C-alpha cells in the first residue's frame, strides 16, 4: 500500500511524483503537514 | 433436506512470515466460529483468496479452530490470487488509475477490486456472498448478518456500512470546493461521508441483474464519475463504491455501524481534529469491530 496524502492536492499517496506543492488542512503546516 | 449454503470470503494473502496479520486472522476467526449457530441443514462455506503460502498457514489455523464448538457443518475453499487477478484485470483495469496506490496500472493491485466483479468471478450457483475483513472480533452470530439481505430496497445490489472517518471529506476536497452546498464527504446522519469495505453483503444475483450497476463497470463511466469527482484514492474496492455511492445512492443498503464498528483514528490527528468526533460516532450494541490501521481492538 502507500501512506495517505496529508496534502488535500495530488494524488492519494504522500510524495506523490507529480505534486509540487502541499496544501495542507487547516491548522496543520510543513512539507508533510508535520506541525 | 434441502441443504442451505451460506457464504464468506476473505482475502488472506502474503501471511507466511507476517505474524501480526496471522493474529489478526486468529481473533477474527475463533470469535467467528466461537459465536456462530446454523441450522442442521445449513452449511457455512469458508473462501479465502491465498496464494499457495497463505493457504498453507490457513489451513494450520482452521485445523485448530474446526469443526466449530457449535457443531454445524462447514466447508472451507481457496481461490487462487492468480487466477482471480488474470479474471479481474479485463474488467478491473479502467478503475485501477483513480483507486489504487499511485499510478498507474499494476497486475498487483488487481485484487483490492475483486467485490466489485464478484458476481462475474464467482459460479453462478452463489448467489450472495459476505466479504469480510480479517482484522475484524464478532460479537455475534455471523448468521444475523444475512437477515440484512431481506432489507435491501430494489435496486440495492450492495450492503454496506459508512466510512466512520473523515477521508473522503479529504479525498472530495475539490468536489466540495466547487460545490459548497454539497452532501458528498459530509458526516452522518445527513451527510453522505462514504463507505469502509471491511464487511459487504454482495448480492451476486442483483449485481448480475442491474442495468445501472454494469454500466457503471464500463471504462467511460468510471472514467467520467473520477473527473467529475476529481477522485483518487489508493483504497481499491472501498473508494469504487464510495465513488458511485455519491452518483447512485439506490445502488447502497446502508448497515448500520455497529455491524462494522471501525477503530481506527489516524484520520483524527491529521487534520480533522474538529470534525472528527462526527464521523467515528456510533452507539448501539456492536456486532462487529474492526481493528482498522492496525489499531488494537478492545477486550
Ligand atoms: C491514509 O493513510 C493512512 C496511513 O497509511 C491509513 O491508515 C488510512 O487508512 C485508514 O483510514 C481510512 C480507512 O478507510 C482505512 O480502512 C480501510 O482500508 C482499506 C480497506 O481495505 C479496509 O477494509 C478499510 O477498513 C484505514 O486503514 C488512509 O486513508
Ligand atoms: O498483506 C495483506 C494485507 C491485507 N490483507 C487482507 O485485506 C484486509 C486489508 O487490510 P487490513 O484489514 O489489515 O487493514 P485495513 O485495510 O482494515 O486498515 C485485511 O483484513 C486482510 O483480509 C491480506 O490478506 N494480506
Ligand atoms: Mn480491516
Amino acid at each position: 500500500q502507500c501512506e495517505s496524502n496529508p496534502c488535500l492536492n495530488g494524488g492519494s499517496c504522500k510524495d506523490d511524483i507529480n505534486s509540487y506543492e502541499c496544501w495542507c488542512p487547516f491548522g496543520f503546516e510543513g512539507k508533510n503537514c508535520e506541525l | 433436506v434441502v441443504p442451505v449454503d451460506y457464504h464468506l470470503l476473505m482475502m488472506f494473502t502474503k501471511a507466511e512470515h507476517n505474524a501480526p496479520l496471522q493474529a489478526k486472522a486468529r481473533v477474527a476467526l475463533s470469535s467467528l466460529l466461537r459465536l456462530a449457530k446454523f441450522e442442521a441443514h445449513e452449511v457455512l462455506n469458508l473462501h479465502f483468496v491465498s496464494e499457495e503460502a497463505s493457504r498453507e498457514v490457513a489451513k494450520a489455523l482452521l485445523r485448530e479452530l474446526l469443526p466449530p464448538a457449535a457443531g454445524f457443518k462447514c466447508k472451507v475453499i481457496f481461490h487462487d490470487v492468480a487466477v482471480l487477478t488474470d479474471k479481474l484485470f479485463p474488467v478491473v483495469e479502467a478503475m485501477q488509475k483513480y483507486f489504487s496506490a499511485g499510478s498507474g496500472t499494476y497486475y498487483s493491485d488487481s485484487i483490492f477490486f475483486l467485490s466489485v466483479a464478484m458476481h462475474q468471478i464467482m459460479p453462478k450457483e452463489i448467489p450472495r456472498i459476505i466479504q469480510l475483513d480479517l482484522d475484524l472480533k464478532y460479537k455475534t452470530n455471523i448468521r444475523e448478518l444475512f437477515e440484512e439481505f431481506d432489507n435491501f430496497l430494489p435496486g440495492a445490489v450492495i450492503g454496506i456500512a459508512r466510512e466512520m472517518q473523515p477521508v473522503y471529506r479529504h479525498t472530495f476536497w475539490q468536489f466540495r470546493h466547487e460545490n459548497p452546498k454539497t452532501r458528498v464527504g459530509d458526516p452522518p446522519p445527513e451527510g453522505l461521508p462514504g463507505f469502509n469495505s471491511g464487511v459487504m453483503l454482495l448480492n451476486l444475483e442483483a449485481m448480475r441483474q442491474s442495468p445501472l450497476y454494469s454500466h457503471l463497470l464500463e471504462p467511460s463511466w468510471v472514467q467520467q464519475l473520477a473527473d467529475k469527482y476529481h477522485f483518487r484514492g489508493h483504497l481499491g474496492d472501498q473508494d469504487f463504491f464510495t465513488m458511485i455511492g455519491m452518483e447512485h445512492p439506490e445502488l447502497f443498503h446502508v448497515l448500520d455501524c455497529t455491524w462494522n464498528r471501525q477503530l481506527c483514528t489516524w484520520w483524527r490527528d491529521h487534520g480533522y481534529s474538529d470534525v472528527f468526533q462526527a464521523y467515528f460516532r456510533c452507539e448501539g450494541h456492536v456486532k462487529i469491530y474492526h481493528g482498522n490501521c492496525n489499531t488494537p481492538i478492545p477486550e
